[PDB]
RNA sequence: UUUUGUAUAAUGGGUCAGCGACUUAUAUUCUGUAGCAAGGUUAACCGAAUAGGGGAGCCGAAGGGAAACCGAGUCUUAACU
RNA sequence: AGGACCGAACCGACUAAUGUUGAAAAAUUAGCGGAUGACUUGUGGCUGGGGGUGAAAGGCCAAUCAAACCGGGAGAUAGCU
RNA sequence: GUUUAUUAAAAACACAGCACUGUGCAAACACGAAAGUGGACGUAUACGGUGUGACGCCUGCCCGGUGCCGGGAGGUUAAU
RNA sequence: CUUUAAUGUUUGAUGUUCUAACGUUGACCCGUAAUCCGGGUUGCGGACAGUGUCUGGUGGGUAGUUUGACUGGGGCGGUCUCCUCCUAAAGAGUAACGGAGGAGCACGAAGGUUGGCUAAUCCUGGUCGGACAUCAGGAGGUUAGUGCAAUGGCAUAAGCCAGCUUGACUGCGAGCGUGACGGCGCGAGCAGGUGCGAAAGCAGGUCAUAGUGAUCCGGUGGUUCUGAAUGGAAGGGCCAUC
């Protein structure tokens, strides 16, 4: 008797590990100094006033202080920036 | 390796180290040939396809990663 | 994997090395760099060796 | 019996002043061009055994 | 130590540094200590009469350990320069 | 009993009586309790011997460094804000 | 004359039925093959366990054999019931 | 003719016959740490191994592979 | 001293000759009522054979063991680490033998700075010359480019070109992110020297995310740290590295 039958395989099925990028401090949170707030893999958000940026484009602050989203500019490119607190 | 006698000498023990050379080569090259056919034939029924051969294989398939005995009379 | 490992021997007479690669079938020339010297801390000149 | 101490982990854990325990840090032995000097001028000092693994320290050294 | 397979932590880490024989054969002296010899006289031999450091012990050093009354002469020794200025204080000589 | 789940048609037991399974030596850490307290305690052995001797030794009051070495500091380093 | 013929003792075991907590841990009844041969049988010997013997089936070696039985290592080990 | 004592008696095993190969005798070979023993109180028209299997006609091609036999220069190669 | 030729004289390799080791499962005699043994007389081999220690080859004859996991039962087939996107439910994370592709590198410039610059594509005109080459001016505005996948970015360019160059430095590092851990990462600022720029400044590799391997063991360079009586040394340790 013909019971089972033969099968494929599937040509893919492989991944990679998540790097768990995206903003580590919300707007309104005081953060100490060379803190890290938001992970990037490009620049969607740029750096303001107090912050800096990695290799990486990791923004991380440099001044402690409140956080602040802003959206100046004349491409309404977003930034980040970090108050005197 | 050096040799012996005079000059007229190393052409001729040089040549039977190129033809045995070439002999051999060819030889390794047989076995390699019929185990590939081995490699791609269907299992059969229950058995396993010894894996003492499949390495093996995977070890003259490396191996083939040698000199080329011949530099090979450029053509102009 | 062309590229092998090298490493700059000293001019200054101290012991000291940085290690890098180099395509060596391209770059017949030998790598002459500026770079610190700790042991004598100073800039000195680094040449290649094995 | 007195117990007998694990004589590989007495070459790499040493005890410090309030408990704790000091090892090496790993991926320092050889493959040394690749890596960048960050990463190994990091590497040199000692550093502090963390509490998951603080339990299986102290079951392996009895007597220390 | 062991982990279920994977290398155990005492594997996993590399070994490091060496150790002395000449450690095991030194001490330590705490300053409290100093009252307890002999009629004012430290030395290796009136110390180790006074089941104070180990019989086969042969170097000593004397630390701010404590607090000392009594004036002694520290025959030879290696007290610090902390132990110097609390055993100079209350009248003890210090020589080699 | 084992299971996600058993009246289960899944396991075991015919019934009664007797027997039957987390122990013992040494070592190490934690908790309670007792005695002493910057001290605590003896081992073998001697002993008219559960007494009294015996303090050989062990832990603790100091740590840092791979180590020499320094010491309430020490290590790294040419030196550390 | 003959590893000739038919055929009881003697040796074996092809078919079928009964028996399968049996009369019996392989037998009984009805037939069945060899029956002067490479036959069959009594008594006594010899070959010992990774060994023997085998016209060869992994057969047999005290109703047990792809490595006997008895004692010991021994309370082997069991991430399994 | 023999065989799975106790589910298989056969086309399986043996066989007379054939071929290859080893052995010059203190034979090859086998049982034995060894002495020794079987072969054999035998001597190549004999003994051992291997395959085939009365008798009749036959038994074709391949020495590249793996084995075995002969070689004795060269290359590689141990202890000393 | 560089080639060379003999007498010897040490032994080294092949050859032959002898006897005294050794062999005799040849003959004879004795212990001996004895086809074992021992001894003696002779014959034949003879420094061979054989045995002992060391050594290369062969050696399933024998022995001890190994021979992965996932899996829509097992075998066969496929996969096993790393990167990108979707599934993934608008923070992070999230499975399937779900749907698609990639990596095991390259580069002493393709890195650092200081200057300057801006594409695709189509239309029109023009020698060969064209559907598509170079050229000119128009629309358009990144549909182009990036050393190599995909995603996110990029005009202040992160793309293109040129000059000078070695920061593709040494010791550290507040404070964070991500992991059960091993670990992995981003980092202002401090000190020592350096490059570019007139300076303000920027520079601890490359637009970012793959381009990789613990420990043990050993090799190479440096360093009086240690050095089993003492002075060395060996051998260890620390630093750089294979
Ligand atoms: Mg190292
Ligand atoms: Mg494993
Ligand atoms: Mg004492
Ligand atoms: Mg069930
Ligand atoms: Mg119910
Ligand atoms: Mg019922
Ligand atoms: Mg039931
Ligand atoms: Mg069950
Ligand atoms: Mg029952
Ligand atoms: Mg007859
Ligand atoms: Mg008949
Ligand atoms: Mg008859
Ligand atoms: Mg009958
Ligand atoms: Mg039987
Ligand atoms: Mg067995
Ligand atoms: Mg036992
Ligand atoms: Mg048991
Ligand atoms: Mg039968
Ligand atoms: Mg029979
Ligand atoms: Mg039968
Ligand atoms: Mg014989
Ligand atoms: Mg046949
Ligand atoms: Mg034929
Ligand atoms: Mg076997
Ligand atoms: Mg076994
Ligand atoms: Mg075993
Ligand atoms: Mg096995
Ligand atoms: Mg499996
Ligand atoms: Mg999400
Ligand atoms: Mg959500
Ligand atoms: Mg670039
Ligand atoms: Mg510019
Ligand atoms: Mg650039
Ligand atoms: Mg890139
Ligand atoms: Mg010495
Ligand atoms: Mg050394």
């Amino acid at each position: 008797m013909a019971h089972k039958k033969a099968g494929g395989s599937t040509r893919n099925g492989r991944d990679s590990e998540a790097k768990r990028l995206g903003v580590k401090r919300f707007g309104g949170e005081s953060v100490l100094a060379g803190s890290i707030i938001v992970r990037q893999r490009g620049t969607k958000f740029h750096a303001g006033a107090n912050v800096g940026c990695g290799r990486d484009h990791t923004l991380f602050a440099k001044a402690d202080g409140k956080v602040k989203f802003e959206v100046k500019g004349p491409k309404n490119r977003k930034f980040i920036s970090i108050e005197a607190e | 390796v050096t040799y012996p006698g005079n000059y007229d000498q190393y052409l001729l023990e040089k040549e039977e180290a190129l033809r045995v050379e070439e002999l051999q080569n060819a030889e390794f090259d047989r076995k390699l040939a019929q185990e590939e056919v081995w490699i791609r034939q269907g299992i059969k029924a229950r058995r396993t396809r010894n894996e003492g051969r499949v390495r093996a294989l995977k070890a003259m398939r490396r191996e083939r990663g040698e000199r080329r005995e011949v530099m090979g009379t450029a053509k102009m | 994997g062309i590229r092998e490992k090298i490493k700059l021997v000293s001019s200054a007479g101290t012991g000291h090395f940085y290690t890098t690669t180099k395509n060596k079938r391209t770059k017949p020339e030998k790598l002459e760099l500026k770079k610190f010297d700790p042991v004598v801390r100073q800039h000195v000149i680094y040449k290649e060796a094995k | 019996p007195k117990i007998k101490t694990v004589r590989g982990a007495a070459k790499r854990f040493k005890k410090t002043g309030k408990g704790g325990f000091k090892h090496k840090h790993a991926n320092l032995r050889h493959i040394l061009t690749k890596k960048a000097t960050k990463r190994k001028r990091h590497l040199r000092p000692k550093a502090m055994v963390s509490k998951g693994d603080l339990g299986l320290v102290i079951a392996c050294l009895p007597y220390a | 130590g062991f982990e279920g397979g994977q290398m155990p932590l005492y594997r996993r880490l590399p070994k490091f540094g060496f150790t002395s024989r000449k450690a095991a054969i030194t001490a330590e002296i705490r300053l409290s200590d100093l009252a307890k010899v002999e009629g004012g006289v430290v030395d290796l031999n009136t110390l180790k009469a006074a089941n104070i450091i180990g019989i086969q012990i042969e170097f000593a050093k004397v630390i701010l350990a404590g607090e000392v009354t009594t004036p002694v002469t520290v025959r030879g020794l290696r007290v610090t320069k902390g132990a110097r200025a609390a055993i100079e204080a209350a009248g003890g000589k210090i020589e080699e």
